[PDB]
RNA sequence: GCGCUGCGGGAUGAACCGAACGCCGGGUUAAGGCGCCCGAUGCCGACGCUCAUCAGACCCCAGAAAAGGUGUUGGUUGAU
RNA sequence: ACGUCGCUUUUUGAUCCUUCGAUGUCGGCUCUUCCUAUCAUUGUGAAGCAGAAUUCACCAAGCGUUGGAUUGUUCACCCAC
RNA sequence: ACCAUCUGUGGGAUUAUGACUGAACGCCUCUAAGUCAGAAUCCCGCCCAGGCGGAACGAUACGGCAGCGCCGCGGAGCCUCGGUUGGCCUCGGAUAGCCGGUCCCCCGCCGGGGUCCGGUGCGGAGUGCCCUUCGUCCUGGGAAACGGGGCGCGGCCGGAGAGGCGGCCGCCCCCUCGCCCGUCACGCACCGCACGUUCGUGGGGAACCUGGCGCUAAACCAUUCGUAGACGACCUGCUU
């Protein structure tokens, strides 16, 4: 018979399965649509969740009760040292999807990037790309690389740069660099290759990818919680105290028929450490890293036009469980997924 | 007969072509079907779209991941039609099914091969001119096929190349008709032998 | 039954040139060129005469339904002959009780913006079909002139305007507000 | 040298729908798609030529991998050029869809 | 667009059936499916014959509908359809097919030797025209 | 008739349709079929009727009525 | 209205085919899914539709349909949103 | 922890319906052919997972004379799986129509269009075309001599949808045989008989010998980390 009282289902079936993410680094499942009219530009960036503080600002929202009034808004600090472009990858549109056409790497690869290629760097001979790099010097290699760039020019429709973070500038135990592909939008494919070739081995600051007052998306892996019951994983109503055999359960996991447990019923299992893509996280401040100017160290990235105090974004005593933020950072309104020290993928908005 | 039978799917009716293909793969005879997007289905489009939407509703209730797989590509739709016409739960049927290759558009290497039609399944032959029919390409595009535009772009490229090849053939054939007229005295006697036995008219 | 033969013949003015590419009809006249494709109807089109031309539509062995398209094609061709000689002029009138309907023409008759329909702050942007020019009448107020060569394009453009100004959630027997087609005519008078 | 035999496919065994008679085979011969065209092939020797692991004696040659099951076309089957054939041993089911050689002898033309 | 019409006097070539490969004249039309045909000079007596086995030719005789076979024969011989039909490429294509199916084993050998030679003389002249056009 | 009974057909099924049974070869059928599963129409089968945005599709048998249609196809009675 | 044709298995009956070397019985609670003969919400047609409100009908089950007093209650009834 | 705080989205075909043009039915008609607007529905996108599904790229095992790669279609032999018994190297498509070939105009030696001329039961035809196997000798005509044959060499161009293939040029060597019809005889002619003929120097697993060229790694465990965790798994660090 029908359930006496109507009630919404507990949880969303659009985030199934609730399994531990197969990847630790956030993956850009969809890059922004390419408008050839736009200038050549990167669409994503990698940052690290340092921690959260709060700000005070005046709101210009006509018709609101906070119009021309000051509010306190929580913000998240994402440390974004410049990324190094170490490769270009081309994609061809096929009736089976997008296919990796050709990959060209730069001549010089840092040990930060090279650590990504090894499970045990300590025991390795660090031979990765040792023979590949000679292509940039040998005459035969130079022609072969030019054939690759021309073939990518002629056949590829999607051009992406392979860039890596600089883990040496971060206060983390990890020295292995997170590498990712960042799509290059704008311009023609020929302009994409010309633009990407110049950036090879170069650094790209975060302020060249994102701007002030921009709605961006944050992609990353949520905080892991381990094995969780239905009460915590799916937020099902707790059963009465008198319940025998335990009460942190779902009482009925299905009708007699169909004679199988359905996939839509709440079950115990892994909670957290799920890949997620939150959107419309506004950029409040693109902070500058510590700078050495004419002998002295400039670190007043937390000073505003109304609080001229010479202080850094670092809270007194440093960010808890993260460290000190000395590089460029992005101040995002609200919270984002992941623990402290979690690598986050910052993507431009897919929407208008 | 040929080792591999390459069939152009354009202008053909889905079920009629599937019946012919299913028999051939059961008799050995590796078959390759191309341009499955060009396959037609009898009846107006909306009726056929309703039929396939009704197919999407069939999912295992307890676990749709195990339930029927709704393949959106015109190639896979035709492939599933053929599978329904085979004993695909036996080794004989499975081996027969492996002998069939289906492609949307004409991929290499079959784009530079002569493609054969099946007049018993051709729409111009099997359907009255006043009956409505549906295109498998449009039907698939509206049930979740993503690569209608990419296939259409690549097919236009292939057709450009095939016309250059045809212009070359017409040039070569015009020259061969010129060649025969020049050397007609030297091949007169050989021409009569062909004419005597009906090899020429 | 299946009738053996059913044909209707349409005359052609001396200033009009019609060429046939199979079932495609190309009509050329002083006002321009109109092309229509009739590949969806299995009929035979022929041109008769040399000093004065004449188009004939033939249908062999058709059922009752196939029989009906013979006059349909002939009427379509006569409309095309009308379009390239005299054109089509669909006059629309704006009817309003209280709030006047303000129509401004943009992009040389290609975009029609309708304002203050029923007092709404919503501006209606209606895009004319290609080859159709909309204008505001100068002789009489509250009147729009739609001019084009294809009756179907001109009339569909008028239909788009008419259904743009639709009263909702109100008794439409009262609230007779909108822009309505008042006259169907030709740019030139014979 | 040349083919000297006609190509045929072991389509399957004589059968209804739920009963199979393995002592009789059904053959499809290329070029023969009408019943009236099967009269040439009636009585012709049929061979299922396959290979195994062990060597077996070869008439007029050295032992090799090749083995043959010998048969003969017995009658036409249906209206579509199929023929019935009986082989000295019942054809193995693995041969369905494979090649059967239809010889040109015993000749009567 | 049509050029060949079923009418009284139209000469049709029978494709299949008892009289396959013969010419007949349409004497009258029974209904939409059958016509009254009569080949007096082609050894096909007057009888009904469906349009499905008839292939219209470009020959029309002048005699009134349902006329006696005598007047059909007179018109057939007056226009002399038999020789005119034989002169057409349609008939020549037919007789070429009969010859080709009639080829004995020796004839097939002789035709092939002629093919190994004629196609080869044509091939060289084609190559010469390739080279001549390239220079020009 | 089933029960006591297999077998061909009816997808499947105690009763339906054919037919009742030693172990086999050849031939031919019944009821039932012959697009493909799946043996057989791969006949240049015959004459129509029907378009369904819930078409229809074979005893038992496994879905439908009153009522209505200016859909279409025949036919009846009148009338100009 | 008098008549008359139906559909459903959400009531009760009728029957006794299955289960008596046993298929745990009412109600609630918890939870999922499904049906539509749609209460609301999206798009609409009609009115004895001036507006507002309301009623009838169509596409339509995507989404929602609650907090309590009495009662073991299903069902009722009332308070309030 | 709504007991604090942040974020939640774009298309498409269309339903109902309302229409356009328009016959059936000289009028009319949203429908018959044709066409338009159209929604919490539907399908896709966004988002979650990622096939007994692919892709691109890196590094590929040393003082042992070891392991390996590639070439030399290098030499044999072995075990093991067998199927097959010439090729077709491609316009687009129309079907109440189509195909081929030319003289003029414009897109720039192209291509398109307008005439004109042929073909159309498709003969510039898949009911088709191509190739062809007995070999050799003597010997004469044709045909050819702008010729054949060589992972023989080097170079160039084209092909990315799954290119995994195709063509051209330069040179060197070699033969003037190759293909039609003739002269001339010979080959085990194995004494009527089956699995013969081909792809093919087939695919696979090894174990040798042989010459040249080329390479000297990483994974896992253990340890550590705690962005992770029931255990596995997962993120990390380990002489600049
Ligand atoms: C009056 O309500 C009831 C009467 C009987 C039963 C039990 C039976 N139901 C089916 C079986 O025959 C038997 O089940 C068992 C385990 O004995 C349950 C409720
Ligand atoms: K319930
Ligand atoms: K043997
Ligand atoms: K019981
Ligand atoms: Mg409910
Ligand atoms: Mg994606
Ligand atoms: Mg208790
Ligand atoms: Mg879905
Ligand atoms: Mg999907
Ligand atoms: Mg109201
Ligand atoms: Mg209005
Ligand atoms: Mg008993
Ligand atoms: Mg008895
Ligand atoms: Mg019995
Ligand atoms: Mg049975
Ligand atoms: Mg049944
Ligand atoms: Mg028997
Ligand atoms: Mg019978
Ligand atoms: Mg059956
Ligand atoms: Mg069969
Ligand atoms: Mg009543
Ligand atoms: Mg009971
Ligand atoms: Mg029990
Ligand atoms: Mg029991
Ligand atoms: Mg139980
Ligand atoms: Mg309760
Ligand atoms: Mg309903
Ligand atoms: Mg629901
Ligand atoms: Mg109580
Ligand atoms: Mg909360
Ligand atoms: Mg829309
Ligand atoms: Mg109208
Ligand atoms: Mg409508
Ligand atoms: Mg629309
Ligand atoms: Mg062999």
């Amino acid at each position: 018979s029908h359930r006496k009282f109507s009630a919404p289902r507990h949880g969303s079936l659009g985030f199934l399965p609730r399994k531990r993410s197969s990847r630790h680094r956030g993956k850009v499942k969809s890059f922004p649509k390419d408008d050839p009219s736009k200038p050549v530009h990167l669409t994503a960036f990698l940052g690290y969740k340092a921690g959260m503080t709060h700000i005070v600002r005046e709101v210009d929202r006509p018709g609101s009760k906070v119009n021309k009034k000051e509010v306190v808004e929580a913000v998240t600090i994402v440390e974004t040292p410049p990324m190094v472009v170490v490769g270009i990858v081309g994609y061809v549109e096929t009736p089976r999807g997008l296919r990796t056409f050709k990959t060209v790497f730069a001549e010089h690869i840092s040990d930060e990037c090279k650590r990504r290629f090894y499970k045990n760097w300590h025991k390795s001979k660090k031979k990765a790309f040792t023979k590949y790099c000679k292509k940039w010097q040998d005459e035969d290699g130079k022609k072969q690389l030019e054939k690759d760039f021309s073939s990518m020019k002629k056949y590829c429709q999607v051009i992406r740069v392979i860039a890596h973070t600089q883990m040496r500038l971060l206060p983390l135990r990890q020295k292995k660099a997170h590498l990712m592909e960042i799509q290059v939008n704008g311009g023609t494919v020929a302009e994409k290759l010309d633009w990407a070739r110049e950036r090879l081995e170069q650094q790209v600051p975060v302020n060249q990818v994102f701007g002030q007052d921009e709605m961006i998306d944050v992609i990353g892996v949520t905080k892991g919680k381990g094995y969780k019951g239905v009460t915590s994983r799916w937020h099902t109503k707790k059963l009465p105290r008198k319940t025998h055999r335990g009460l942190r359960k779902v009482a009925c996991i299905g009708a007699w028929h169909p004679a199988r447990v359905a996939f839509s019923v709440a079950r115990a299992g892994q909670k957290g450490y799920h890949h997620r893509t939150e959107i419309n996280k506004k950029i409040y401040k693109i902070g500058q890293g510590y700078l050495i100017k004419d002998g002295k160290l400039i670190k007043n990235n937390a000073s505003t036009d109304y609080d001229l105090s010479d202080k850094s974004i670092n809270p007194l005593g440093g960010f808890v469980h993260y460290g000190e933020v000395t590089n460029d950072f992005v101040m995002l309104k609200g919270c984002v997924v992941g623990t402290k020290k979690r690598v986050l993928t910052l993507r431009k908005s897919l929407l208008v | 007969e040929v080792q591999v039978l390459v069939l152009d799917g354009r202008g053909h009716l889905l079920g009629r072509l599937a019946a012919i293909v299913a028999k051939q793969v059961l008799l050995g005879r590796k078959v390759v079907v191309v341009r499955c997007e060009g396959i037609n289905i009898s009846g107006n489009f909306y009726r056929n779209k309703l039929k396939y939407l009704a197919f999407l509703r069939k999912r295992m209730n307890t676990n749709p991941s195990r339930g029927p797989y709704h393949f959106r590509a015109p190639s896979r739709i035709f492939w599933r039609t053929v599978r329904g016409m085979l004993p695909h739960k036996t080794k004989r049927g499975q081996a027969a099914l492996d002998r069939l290759k289906v492609f949307d558009g004409i991929p290499p290497p079959y784009d530079k091969k002569k493609r054969m039609v099946v007049p018993a399944a051709l729409k111009v032959v099997r359907l009255k001119p006043t009956r409505k029919f549906a295109y498998l390409g449009r039907l698939a595009h509206e049930v979740g096929w993503k690569y209608q535009a990419v296939t259409a772009t690549l097919e236009e490229k292939r057709k450009e190349k095939a016309k250059i090849h045809y212009r070359k053939k017409k040039q070569l054939m015009r020259l061969r008709k010129q060649a025969e007229k020049n050397v007609e005295k030297k091949i007169d006697k050989y021409t009569e032998v062909l004419k005597t036995h009906g090899l020429l008219v | 039954m299946k009738t053996i033969l059913s044909n209707q013949t349409v005359d052609i003015p001396e200033n009009v040139d019609i060429t046939l590419k199979g079932r495609t009809v190309i009509v050329k006249g002083p006002r321009g060129t109109l092309r229509r494709d009739f590949n969806h109807i299995n009929v035979e089109l022929s041109l008769l005469g040399k000093k004065k031309k004449r188009l004939r539509v033939d249908k062999w062995w058709g059922n009752r339904k196939e029989l009906a398209t013979v006059r349909t094609i002939c009427s379509h061709v006569q409309n095309m002959i009308k379009g390239v000689t005299l054109g089509f002029r669909y006059k629309m009138r704006s009817v309003y009780a209280h709030f006047p309907i303000n129509v401004v023409i943009q992009e040389n008759g290609s975009l029609v913006e309708i304002r203050n329909f029923l007092g709404e702050k919503y501006i209606r942007r209606v895009r004319m079909r290609p080859g159709v020019a909309c204008s505001v009448s100068q002789a009489q107020k509250d009147e729009l002139i739609l001019e084009g060569n294809d009756i179907e394009l001109v009339s569909n453009s008028a239909a788009l305007i008419q259904q743009a100004t639709t009263v909702k959630n109100k008794d439409i027997r009262k609230f007779l507000d909108g822009i309505y087609v008042s006259e169907k005519g030709t740019v030139q008078q014979a | 040298s040349g083919r000297l035999w006609s190509k045929a496919i072991f389509a399957g065994y004589k059968r209804g729908l739920r009963n199979q008679r393995e002592h009789t085979a059904l053959l499809k011969i290329e070029g023969v798609y009408a019943r009236d065209e099967t009269e040439f092939y009636l009585g012709k020797r049929c061979a299922y030529v396959y290979k195994a692991k062990n060597n077996t004696v070869t008439p007029g040659g050295k032992p090799n991998k090749t083995r043959v099951i010998w048969g003969k076309v017995t009658r036409a089957h249906g209206n579509s050029g199929m023929v019935r054939a009986k082989f000295r041993s019942n054809l193995p089911a693995k041969a369905i869809g494979h090649r059967i050689r239809v010889m040109l002898y015993p000749s009567r033309i | 667009v049509f050029r060949r019409f079923v009418e009284v006097g139209r000469v049709a070539y029978v494709s299949f059936g008892p009289h396959a490969g013969k010419l007949v004249a349409i004497v009258d039309v029974i209904d939409q499916n059958r016509a009254l045909v009569d080949g007096p000079c082609t050894q096909v007596r007057r009888q009904a014959m469906p349009f499905k086995c008839m292939q219209l030719t470009d020959f029309i005789l002048k005699f009134p509908h349902s006329a006696h076979q005598k007047y059909v024969r007179q018109a057939w011989q007056k226009a002399d359809i038999n020789t005119k039909w034989a002169a057409t490429r349609w008939a020549k294509k037919i007789e070429a097919r009969e010859r080709k199916a009639k080829m004995t084993d020796f004839d097939r050998f002789k035709v092939m030797k002629a093919k190994k030679m004629r196609n080869r003389i044509i091939k060289n002249e084609v190559k010469k025209l390739q080279k001549a056009a390239l220079l020009k």
